[PDB]
RNA sequence: CUUGAGUCUCGUAGAGGGGGGUAGAAUUCCAGGUGUAGCGGUGAAAUGCGUAGAGAUCUGGAGGAAUACCGGUGGCGAAGGCGGCCCCCUGGACGAAGACUGACGCUCAGGUGCGAAAGCGUGGGGAGCAAACAGGAUUAGAUACCCUGGUAGUCCACGCCGUAAACGAUGUCGACUUGGAGGUUGUGCCCUUGAGGCGUGGCUUCCGGAGCUAACGCGUUAAGUCGACCGCCUGGGGAGUAC
C-alpha cells in the first residue's frame, strides 16, 4: 500500500537456482520469487523457462502496489539471465536500464579447487 | 650505478694523462667506489641479492685487473693499492 | 601518450566497461601498446577514468 | 555495462556488453584456478591458433 | 637536482586552500635551490568514482625540479592534511612546459 | 699491435632485485533497514543454514589475500623465478658515433654463494583456499573421487632445510656452414610526404636444406663441421638401499 512507482528488480541467477526480487528505489524488499518455490524443484528448475515462471509470480506479491516502471538487475551467469527479463517485459511492466552487476573480481581470492571426477 | 660528476671525476686523478678511461689504474679505481658505495647500500635490504651478483662481479673483475698490473709492471701496483687503500 | 592529462586521447582505446582495449584490435606497434595502457592504470587514480563501470 | 533506450521496447543491446566479461571470466573463475595448468595449456592453445 | 610532477586534489569544500597551498609548496621549492616550470589549477570537476567519498574534487599539477630530498618531505604535509584527497607525484622524465 | 676482453660517453626496453607507500574490484565477517519460507548443494540426494527470520536486497564498518582488462606464439633473470599504480636504493642486457686500456682471456676439481613447493624454529597474522579430522552420499566395500564443514599450512619478519619431470630430460666459451615466414627491442638511411620503404645489431618463435641420427627427429638459438675446459655413463633387480 506504499506504491513505490518504480523500482529496480534484481536478478541473482545462478545455476542451481534463479530468483528475482522486485526491490524499490532505495533497495528494500517489495517482492521476491524463486525456481526453487515454483512448484517444481529438485534441480527440474535451473533453465530459463522455469525460471521465467519464478519471476513472474512477483507480479502477484509485488503487485499490491502499482510499479509502472522498473530497472534491472541480473547477477551472476545461468539460465535466468534473459528468460527473467522477458517474463518481465510480457508480465506488463516497463524498463529503465539492464545491466549486469555479477562479482568480476581481479584476482582477489582464491577459488575453491573443488570438482575432480 | 654512477654519477657522471664522479665516473668522469675520478679518471682525471689516476689517468696517466688525459680521458683516459681506459688505463687499468683508472679502470680499476673506478670500481673500488661503486663497490665501497654500494657496501652501505648492501648494508640495508641485504635479501638484495640479483644486485649483488653485479657487485661480486665487479669486485672479482678488479681483481682480475690488480693481478695484471702485478704481471707488467711491480712498481704501479704497490703505488695504486695505496691510493686506493686497498688490501684492507 | 607517456602521461595521463591527454585523458582526451584515450576514452577511445576503452569502453563502456573502461576495460584497456587489446593491441589485438590495434596493432599499436606494441612498443606504443605497453605506453597506452600504463597511462589509463595510474590515470585512473586521478578519477580522470574509471576503474569498472557499475560504480 | 549500462543498458537505457526511449520508446519502450525489449529489443536488446544487452548481448553488446556480452563480449568483453559475460559469463566467461565467470566461468573462468566458477571451479578452482589455474597455476601451471594455464601458463601451458594457454601456451599449447596457441599452438592451435596457427591454421 | 631531479625533475618532477606532482598533481595533488585536495578537498572540494576546501577549494579557498588550495591557492594558499600553492604559496607554501612554491616557496619552499624555490629556497630549495630549485625550479618551476609548469603550474596549473584545474580547479573542481566531476570524479570517475567518488574517491574518499563525494564526487568532485580539486586539481592542480606542478611539475618541479626540486631536490628529491625536499620533496620527499611533502610526503609528509601532503598525508597529515585532510584538505588533500588524494596525492600522485611522478618522476622526472626531463622539463615539462605549457601544454598539459 | 688490436680484432678478444674491459673502461668511458649518450641513449633504449624491461613482471630483474630489496625497501616503503597507495588504489580499485571481489570474498568473508559485524551491525542496522526492507522483506518472507526458503536457501545451499548434487547425477540425484543428504549433512548444513532458515520462522531465534535465512537466502535475496540495501547502508555503514572491520580485515586479509591477490592484482581482471592490457597479456602476447611478449619481456627481464644464471638458475629458481618475476605481473596493479607511485617513490627510494640497486644489478644486468643492448645499440651508436665514437674516445681509452692493451690478451688484462676461456674453462674450472675442491671452495663460496644463490635454491620452486612442501616442511622446521621463534614471534606475528589469518579473508579465501585447504593435508588432518568430522559429518552427508556413492559402493559389494569406499579409511577415496562428490557434497557440508575444517586445523596446520598457504601470508609477514628473521633463521633453517637444500630437494623438483630444478626439463630444452640437450654444460660453459669461441669460429665456421643453403633458405623461408613471424615476434620484440636499438640504430642508419628514404619526396621521412604514409600505415609507411630500404638496410644494419641484440634477444626470440615456427617451417625446413646439406649434414647428423637407431628412429623420432635436430637443423646458423644444431643433436651439422671443428677447437678449450669441466661434470657424467659402463646390463636389469637388489638400490640411490645398507654401513
Amino acid at each position: 500500500r506504499k506504491q513505490v512507482s518504480d523500482g529496480v528488480a534484481h536478478i541473482h541467477a545462478s545455476f542451481n537456482n534463479t530468483i528475482v526480487t522486485i526491490t524499490d528505489r532505495q533497495g528494500n524488499a517489495l517482492g521476491w520469487a524463486t525456481a526453487g518455490g515454483s512448484g517444481f524443484r529438485g534441480s527440474r528448475k535451473s533453465t530459463p523457462f522455469a525460471a521465467q515462471v519464478a519471476a513472474e509470480r512477483c507480479a502477484d506479491a509485488v503487485k499490491e502496489y502499482g510499479i509502472k516502471n522498473l530497472e534491472v538487475m541480473v547477477k551472476g551467469p545461468g539460465p535466468g539471465r534473459e528468460s527473467t527479463i522477458r517474463a518481465l517485459n510480457a508480465a506488463g511492466f516497463r524498463i529503465t536500464n539492464i545491466t549486469d552487476v555479477t562479482p568480476i573480481p581481479h584476482n582477489g581470492c582464491r577459488p575453491p579447487k573443488k570438482r575432480r571426477v | 650505478s654512477l654519477s657522471t660528476e664522479a665516473t668522469a671525476k675520478i679518471v682525471s686523478e689516476f689517468g696517466r694523462d688525459a680521458n683516459d678511461t681506459g688505463s687499468t689504474e683508472v679502470q680499476v679505481a673506478l670500481l673500488t667506489a661503486q663497490i665501497n658505495h654500494l657496501q652501505g647500500h648492501f648494508a640495508e635490504h641485504k635479501k638484495d641479492h640479483h644486485s649483488r651478483r653485479g657487485l661480486l662481479r665487479m669486485v672479482s673483475q678488479r681483481r682480475k685487473l690488480l693481478d695484471y698490473l702485478k704481471r707488467k709492471d711491480v712498481a704501479r701496483y704497490t703505488r695504486l693499492i695505496e691510493r686506493l687503500g686497498l688490501r684492507r | 601518450e607517456i602521461d595521463y592529462k591527454d585523458i582526451a586521447t584515450l576514452k577511445n582505446y576503452i569502453t563502456e566497461s573502461g576495460k584497456i582495449v587489446p593491441s589485438r584490435i590495434t596493432g599499436t606497434r606494441a612498443k606504443y601498446q605497453r605506453q597506452l595502457a600504463r597511462a589509463i592504470k595510474r590515470a585512473r587514480y586521478l578519477s580522470l577514468l574509471p576503474y569498472t563501470d557499475r560504480h | 555495462i549500462k543498458v537505457r533506450e526511449n520508446e519502450p521496447f525489449d529489443v536488446a543491446l544487452r548481448r553488446f556488453k556480452r563480449s568483453c566479461e559475460k559469463a566467461g571470466v565467470l566461468a573462468e573463475v566458477r571451479r578452482r584456478e589455474f597455476y601451471e595448468k594455464p601458463t601451458t595449456e594457454r601456451k599449447r592453445a596457441k599452438a592451435s591458433a596457427v591454421k | 637536482m631531479r625533475h618532477y610532477e606532482i598533481v595533488f586534489m585536495v578537498h572540494p569544500d576546501q577549494s579557498e586552500q588550495v591557492p594558499g597551498m600553492i604559496e607554501r609548496y612554491t616557496a619552499a621549492i624555490t629556497g630549495a635551490e630549485g625550479k618551476i616550470h609548469r603550474l596549473e589549477d584545474w580547479g573542481r570537476r566531476q570524479l570517475a568514482y567518488p574517491i574518499n567519498k563525494l564526487h568532485k574534487a580539486h586539481y592542480v599539477l606542478m611539475n618541479v625540479e626540486a631536490p628529491q630530498e625536499v620533496i620527499d618531505e611533502l610526503e609528509t604535509t601532503f598525508r597529515f592534511n585532510d584538505a588533500v584527497i588524494r596525492s600522485m607525484v611522478m618522476r622526472t622524465k626531463h622539463a615539462v612546459t605549457e601544454a598539459s
